[PDB]
DNA sequence: CCTTGGCGGTTAAAACGCGGGGGACAGCGCGTACGTGCGTTTAAGCGGTGCTAGAGCTGTCTACGACCAATTGAGCGGCCTCGGCACCGGGATTCTGAT
DNA sequence: ATCAGAATCCCGGTGCCGAGGCCGCTCAATTGGTCGTAGACAGCTCTAGCACCGCTTAAACGCACGTACGCGCTGTCCCCCGCGTTTTAACCGCCAAGG
């Protein structure tokens, strides 16, 4: 296929499938969907390290989406775009308030 | 009808919202504001289900509705 | 015996905190759910999938909720909530117009 | 019966490539599904009013690129740059 | 150049609402911007319900549906009610 | 009636809806009552705004609408606010608003 | 030709302002601050007058709504006298950050 | 060069005004200069973003437009 | 094919009694933080004078995409085996309150 | 502190059940050739932005000064938080029917 020829793990094919049955525009250029999925499997790539950094917290193998939940709220920036998406089965950070705390 | 939330669920999520010590007009105050959203969701979702003119609520329709809420939800594959 | 206030209630936090299994439990939301719906269209059926999330939406939004709930009543210099705390924050996120 | 797709074995591939010693749940490969589909269309409404205030309808990688910049947090974006830029020298240099 | 707005035609609007009450340019700009956005709004709930169904054309149906999504009860009600009126007599006629 | 506005009986031009409609990347076709049916609501939204502008400069005895008559007139509405919410018009200004324990007593 | 108590004049400026109309912050500090901020991500800019003021327009705008909000959580915590950490808690609970 | 500065105490202090302040402290003027600057910041990354790839070298208001619609804080009133 | 729905049995979930204690509230001192003026000072802005980057229009030409037709090899439906993990009981620890 | 003692973590056991490896196959992505049209680009023109100048004039300033709300302290009073007890219904599992 073509996803070898740029050496990712996404298809360039459904890719480009699909940017014409959305109807995003008239017409597809030739690379944009190879950038397209360079830019996913990037995206994705970093979700998943700090998943396994997750899964290395509570000492599991198989990663539990309370693990995604987490490494989704630690970092800044991917608290940033996905602050507004909630998550099923997420629930929230470890998070007590320190002037409630009792002396 | 309201009375299936009971007042100690009411209080667990106090717990995981982070609040530590409860008073009384929350529980009234919860329902209220629990019955708005949901009326407002299963408005639009029955919304696209009438155009979708079919007699049963997908899960698509609720991802759908809440996109249009700006409430994106995943898991559920939309 | 008896403890203090605040031992299994800052216990209980740390307790749920930790799993993201509902509490809302199923049977109740559910007919909570089909009554709301009722007053739309006569006898709708409803798959188990649309309950779920709505269930999942529903525990997510009033944790939101009670974050910025609690966060005003501690600022006001308060321990213990209130509902014009809630009432104050829905005018914070334009639900009030 | 209709065949419905989704993205199990690409993602899993990535995964055993950056965590090999990894599991991963089902239910969690759904999350990823959802995450990759609303990521993939918020950059398609960019690239979409991109080539609304251009007056042009031919997207090149250019106004995906822009789109990039715009949508994520800025380092992030600036290593997806990367990544995006070095594909498709990679893809167009070669064939 | 020939660039085209919704002047004479929200002209028309107020001559036949308030028949007698002049307005601004800004306040005109501020309406073309109005009614862009509503435009913009419903064409793009409509093609989403496009592909939610997986129907690749346009009726008036979709346009209904997607005014019932975007805007509360009782404009909706009426807006429902116009659109018919108008459609109906369109159609007949 | 020769044109389509004529013969829905509208002022809002359906022929204008029906080319940015085709210039729109919405869908493949597009049928013809559905630039009639959205021509109307159009319709109905600008006479409801109108209405309430035309109320506004009644209240301050203006000829000229103004974008002020414009701002008061969305905001005294109750549903044209939670439409509207997220929307900010130029030259505006906000309600005359004064809270409870802000005057003297 | 007189003085009274503090208070006359800050709600004859709520209503002097309440019927006004136009900018508050004036055009070259603005003009000045958005070409400082801007020449560091790109160097040797030109502008639309008009963009400045649409600018203007939105930053007044935000700043509005900031101070709506921080005056309701003051009026909340029994205050009239506002603080910073009233702004924390509100664009704490807008989310804006 | 300190052009935060150009916000001036009495534009803080007119703007609390419209907005219905009545009661200002002395510590709220240097943050509200810095929530303005941080949102003129993101408001103004994404005016030379859509200028860059306008290709020209100059910001248009239709550009500012455009990513206030990004934003979801959409103004009328200037085309568009 | 999936949704409702009727029944039986249960255990955990809730409702309710109850006491006490600690948090909300009032009041008040007070006093120092800040509104108000006032000359004192700052600088915005409003109108003129030219200059010329560059926005934008026009043509062109070709170089890249839309599509046509065969194809094939991964992707997908299905099917199994396992070992990761929920959970069962023990022990140890780690908090907090009575002291 | 100081210890008693519940609460919770944590360690070995277990079986079982979805995750993943594997097989058979099919249709969508591939390859390649052919057309066509959009856009990159070169040149023009003339518009707006820019920089700069004079004068003014209305607006910002430092501080003196009064003063009032912010805040600390103390006292109150009953509202929830927590625990024993009784009731009770959500859930599990099965089993049809019918839309």
């Amino acid at each position: 296929t073509r996803s070898s020829r740029a050496g990712l793990q996404f298809p360039v094919g459904r890719v480009h499938r699909l940017l014409r049955k959305g109807n995003y525009s008239e017409r597809v250029g030739a690379g944009a969907p190879v950038y397209l999925a360079a830019v996913l499997e990037y995206l994705t790539a970093e979700i998943l390290e700090l998943a396994g950094n997750a899964a290395r917290d509570n000492k599991k193998t198989r990663i539990i989406p309370r693990h995604l939940q987490l490494a989704i709220r630690n970092d800044e920036e991917l608290n940033k775009l996905l602050g507004r998406v909630t998550i099923a089965q997420g629930g929230v950070l470890p998070n007590i308030q320190a002037v409630l705390l009792p002396k | 009808n309201i009375q299936g939330i009971t007042k100690p669920a009411i209080r667990r999520l106090a717990r995981r919202g982070g609040v530590k010590r409860i008073s009384g007009l929350i529980y009234e105050e919860t329902r209220g504001v629990l019955k708005v959203f949901l009326e407002n969701v299963i408005r639009d979702a029955v919304t696209y289900t009438e155009h979708a003119k079919r007699k049963t609520v997908t899960a698509m329709d609720v991802v759908y509705a809440l996109k249009r809420q700006g409430r994106t939800l995943y898991g559920f594959g939309g | 015996h008896r403890y203090r206030p605040g031992t299994v209630a800052l216990r209980e936090i740390r307790r749920y905190q930790k799993s993201t299994e509902l509490l809302i439990r199923k049977l109740p939301f559910q007919r909570l759910v089909r009554e709301i719906a009722q007053d739309f269209k006569t006898d709708l059926r409803f798959q188990s999938a649309a309950i779920g999330a709505l269930q999942e939406a529903s525990e997510a939004y009033l944790v939101g909720l009670f974050e910025d709930t609690n966060l005003c009543a501690i600022h006001a210099k308060r321990v213990t909530i209130m509902p014009k705390d809630i009432q104050l924050a829905r005018r914070i996120r334009g639900e009030r117009a | 019966r209709s065949r419905k797709e989704s993205y199990s074995i690409y993602v899993y591939k990535v995964l055993k490539q950056v965590h090999p010693d990894t599991g991963i749940s089902s239910k969690a490969m759904g999350i990823m599904n959802s995450f990759v589909n609303d990521i993939f269309e918020r950059i398609a409404g960019e690239a979409s009013r991109l080539a609304h205030y251009n007056k042009r309808s031919t997207i090149t990688s250019r106004e995906i690129q822009t789109a990039v910049r715009l949508l994520l947090p800025g380092e992030l974006a600036k290593h997806a740059v990367s990544e995006g830029t070095k594909a498709v020298t990679k893809y167009t240099s070669a064939k």
